[PDB]
RNA sequence: AAUAAAUAGUCAAUUAAAGCAAUACGUGGUGAAGUGAAACAUCUCAGUAGCCACAGGAAAAGAAAACGAAUGUGAUUCCGUGUGUAGUGGCGAGCGAAAGCGGAACAGGCCAAACUUAUCAUUAGAUAGGGGUUGUAGGGCUUGCAAUGUGGACUUGAAAA
RNA sequence: CCUGAGUAGCUCGGAAAACGUUAUUUUGAGUGAAUCUGCCCAGACCAUUGGGUAAGCCUAAAUACUAAUUAGUGACCGAUA
RNA sequence: UGUCAGAGCACAUUAAUGUGUGAUGGCGUGCGUUUUGAAGUAUGAGCCGGCGAGUUAUGAUAGCAAGCGUUAGUUAACCAGGAGAUGGGGAGCUGUAGCGAAAGCGAGUUUUAAAAGAGCGUUUGUUUGUUAUUAUAGACCCGAAACGGGUUGAGCUAGUC
RNA sequence: AGGGGUGAAAUUCCAAUCGAAAUCCGUGAUAGCUGGUUCUCGUCGAAAUAGCUUUAAGGCUAGCGUGAGAUCACAAAUAAG
RNA sequence: UUCUCGCAGUCAGACAGUGGGGGAUAAGCUUCAUUGUCAAGAGGGGAAGAGCCCAGAUCAUUAAAUAAGGUCCCCAAAAUA
RNA sequence: UUGUGGUAGACGAGCGUUGUAUUGGAGUUGAAGUCAAAGCGUGAGCAUUGGUGGAUCCAAUACAAGUGAGAAUGCCGGCA
RNA sequence: GGACUGUUUAACUAAAACACAACUCUAUGCCAAACCGUAAGGUGAUGUAUAUGGGGUGACACCUGCCCAGUGCUGGAAGGU
RNA sequence: AGCGAAAUUCCUAGUCGGGUAAAUUCCGUCCCGCUUGAAUGGUGUAACCAUCUCUUGACUGUCUCGGCUAUAGACUCGGUGAAAUCCAGGUACGGGUGAAGACACCCGUUAGGCGCAACGGGACGGAAAGACCCCGUGAAGCUUUACUGUAGCUUAAUAUUG
RNA sequence: CUACCCUUGGUUGUGUGCUGUUCUAAUUGGUAACUGUUAUCCAGUUUCAAGACAGUGUUAGGUGGGCAGUUUGACUGGGGCGGUCGCCUCCUAAAAGGUAACGGAGGCGUACAAAGGUACCUUCAGUACGGUUGGAAAUCGUAUGUAGAGUGUAAUGGUGUAAGGGUGCUUGACUGUGAGACAUACAGGUCGAACAGGUGAGAAAUCAGGUCAUAGUGAUCCGGUGGUCCAGUAUGGAAUGG
């Protein structure tokens, strides 16, 4: 297989909230989106995390 | 007659039978399977009634 | 006796056993495999059989450095239940208590050591006595009061059933 | 003043305990304390609270078993049993 | 290799459209087993008689019947007893409120921000008898080659002395 | 003296048996594998397929039989449109 | 023939007609879909045949009409054109 | 009125055996068992008479099982 | 073919197999090494490298070439793990 | 190096010569030795061999080719008296059919009942739960750089201990 | 001038162990002598050689078929060697769905922060005439054509004002759920109206819970990582679990 899953996780509270799909050897950036966070009941932003 | 120990430990069982379960598909591999199937899985369900008699009598 | 003394050794006297079996029961040492796991090594069969030592009329165990969650039980053993539970297990096959509760039976005693006595080339650190036996801590050491008695895990006689 | 020292623990390998090693319990090797203001215990561990005093001995009863002696029983066999 | 018809013959009864044999016509490739299918050139049985294979203990669920019943039902061990039914014995067992992983809440509750939605619940008992099936014990019966443990054998034969 | 012995070597010989003696015991070893399984009458009456299986001579579930009970009209069948 | 509950059995199938694959429009071959039969099913036709055609055995009758097939004799039954 | 072929297999009703219990009863004027016979039943099975034999046994209702044999290259005995 | 004489698969093989004389290699400095035994004990050996155990070839004559990368064996002395 | 169709060579019954009337075997010889080969030794070698392999003299019933005789049986009489096998049997032949090769079935054919000596075609004769093959989540023995462990052998810390 | 901290060296001093000597009393002996003793074992005394090494107990590395227990697949037109072992699409497959074979062809073990979502605009490839570099074929305008183009990729199905190409804005490639169905032995898979929270695009209706659809993946156990309106073997915590 291949392991080329990733993790999203709110900035204020620091949950893992988020899975999705990234590969790596094209765009190079960390991905930063905006989405719902369910411990902060709103749309916040959601960065990537190891 | 002793309960068979690997299976106390994973069949609840209700009122008026119906044995209760947790499903599978939901220990290893999270991204291969999609959100709703994720959601769906979590709900713990009841054992298909052709199984009732081999569980039945095993507990 | 080597070696002077001494010990080893040798000789004599007295008292115990050595063995058998009830193919059974008990303890203790050592200890498999077949089989199950639909194969198999962890595991189970199993601390089973067998081999061996040791008795006994029964043995073993035993009078708390405990249970364990409370204004609590109060040696051990054995039966029912707790329960096929809490747990443990390549969490597979399988394994399986301790409390608590109802019961059969019911008893708890005694040394070591402090201190003291007599004697040992008293170098005793030893021999024989007294004394003392433990948890709401006890005993010894100094000083008084009350005691003459229950009690048996027990010696000899006599009488009776 | 006394209240059981190569002892309780600690470490390395193992095991009894329901537990495939874990508090408790035992130990082949090594090390090794304290003394009522103490020591151990209440599933790793520490404090508080509470329980009990090891490291010495002895113990009938209920329990297991019957080749044996006596009396007797059987919806047990009745000479291929 | 008998059967359905059927003559002749000889007798005479568990009194019956009777009994024994049966020239002659029609018809006719056994029994268990296992197999798609066997008369089988597939296998088992020489013949007769006897022996011989789904039981038992302890629990689970289901059906049927009985006792007892809506704060129900029910005893186990043990004790007394004709090696008795039974009486005592409520310690426990099931049911009486579920849900939840759990603290917890309670005819509601878990998930959930959600009191929506969905899941699960918003009463139909128990103890015995008997039967079917099932679990652990060899568990219908017979059947290995083998595995492990203890012993007995070098009087044949191999070697050495 | 046997998970041994002996072997001028052949897997020889080890009490008419030897690729690991003989007999006793665990032991009624286990055998998805053959064979056998004993009285009668009545009612009903199959399958020999799919999925999975260190599975393919076996096993589990579904499918098909039977028994007990309900559904008794809108359910299931049989003809035409 | 749907639903619930108890109880199983079965998972080596065969052949004939039909439509195809593999096969060589070969196999009583093999693998499928379908209709039957046999299995688990006797009687009559087939000379004799498990699987074809007709049929689907409660038992007795020394009764009558029929289906497939058939009427010189074996073998029951027909003649005319 | 509709039915009644049938292996595996489900379900129902039954016969027989051995013994125990209570209830009736037969037996040296001959019991069971054993052979023979020209009986009765839908079946498992059941009577009647006579010879032999020489002391236990039959029926009714429940109950409990070492309960029902043609096959196992079955075991034992006998005989071809 | 084997040098020979011999031994062998009792009870289907006596052979071209086994043995053997001789050759080489290796181990072994005596409480030898190898070996049986758990150890004691014992053989080796009341022996001592002109001796003993092991592997391989197999009288006698002539010959026994090449490769030390891999495996094995012996030694190594600084380093790495 | 040697030797070489070999106990080794598949094509290969190689080629060639000798033996032989005739020679897949035999002796010698050449070498594309499929893959010979130097102590799992190579090449020679007198003697020896219950060894193998080929040619040959004598020799003979091995044979053209079969015959004769004598005994012991066999066969008959008297006496004692087994075995394995076996569903019941009163157990024909041809063609066909059939679980595919028939004493029984179908359609024809042939045949008085019953022994005795013989012989072996058949009754897929009898004796052996097929040794081969396959299957079983079967066994044992053996192997190894298959797995996991281990007796032994060796190395270090620690006690014995200065 | 009085202090604290680095690089490098010498010193009296300890503390460890490291190699290396010497010595002996532990210890060893299958060196000798003596006695118990008429004794080749043995015990004791002395001598002799070794000497804190060796041997020995535990603990730990290495080599170790000498030895032990075991596995060593299945399908399979007999078995072996060969091939295959899950998933996706067509044909076989007999005009619903399904339907086997060591039957016929081929693919996957993903890819894209845009190739997602939304508003807006736009719609083939090819051929012919015409045009510098420039050629068969680049691009340019014109017509013609009814899909032969495109659709991330295998085949099939569907799609020409679309589900295809360009642009602006974003991240619904949401959280919590789920009536009702499909196909299914079980496990699982698939589709989805509708409801609440809070968003994106858009004037608004509306759309959006990943892509045109169909593959793109693997149970349980064990252990780890992040959060926690859970428990915490008497109590408070913790460890350990959930
Ligand atoms: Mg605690
Ligand atoms: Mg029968
Ligand atoms: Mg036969
Ligand atoms: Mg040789
Ligand atoms: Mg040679
Ligand atoms: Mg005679
Ligand atoms: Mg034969
Ligand atoms: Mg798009
Ligand atoms: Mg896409
Ligand atoms: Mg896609
Ligand atoms: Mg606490
Ligand atoms: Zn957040």
């Amino acid at each position: 297989a291949v392991k080329r899953s990733t993790r999203l996780g709110c900035n204020d509270c620091r949950e893992i909230n988020y899975l999705t799909f990234k590969n790596v050897k094209k765009n190079p950036e960390k991905l930063a989106l905006n989405k719902f966070c369910s411990r902060c009941r709103k749309v916040v932003v959601h960065k990537e995390v190891k | 007659m002793k309960v068979k120990s690997a299976a106390k430990k994973r069949f609840k069982l209700t009122k008026s039978g119906q044995i209760k379960r947790k499903h599978a598909y939901t220990s290893h591999l999270a991204p291969h399977k999609t959100t709703k199937q994720k959601r769906h899985l979590r709900k713990q369900g009841t054992v298909s009634a052709s199984d009732f008699k081999r569980i039945g009598n095993l507990i």
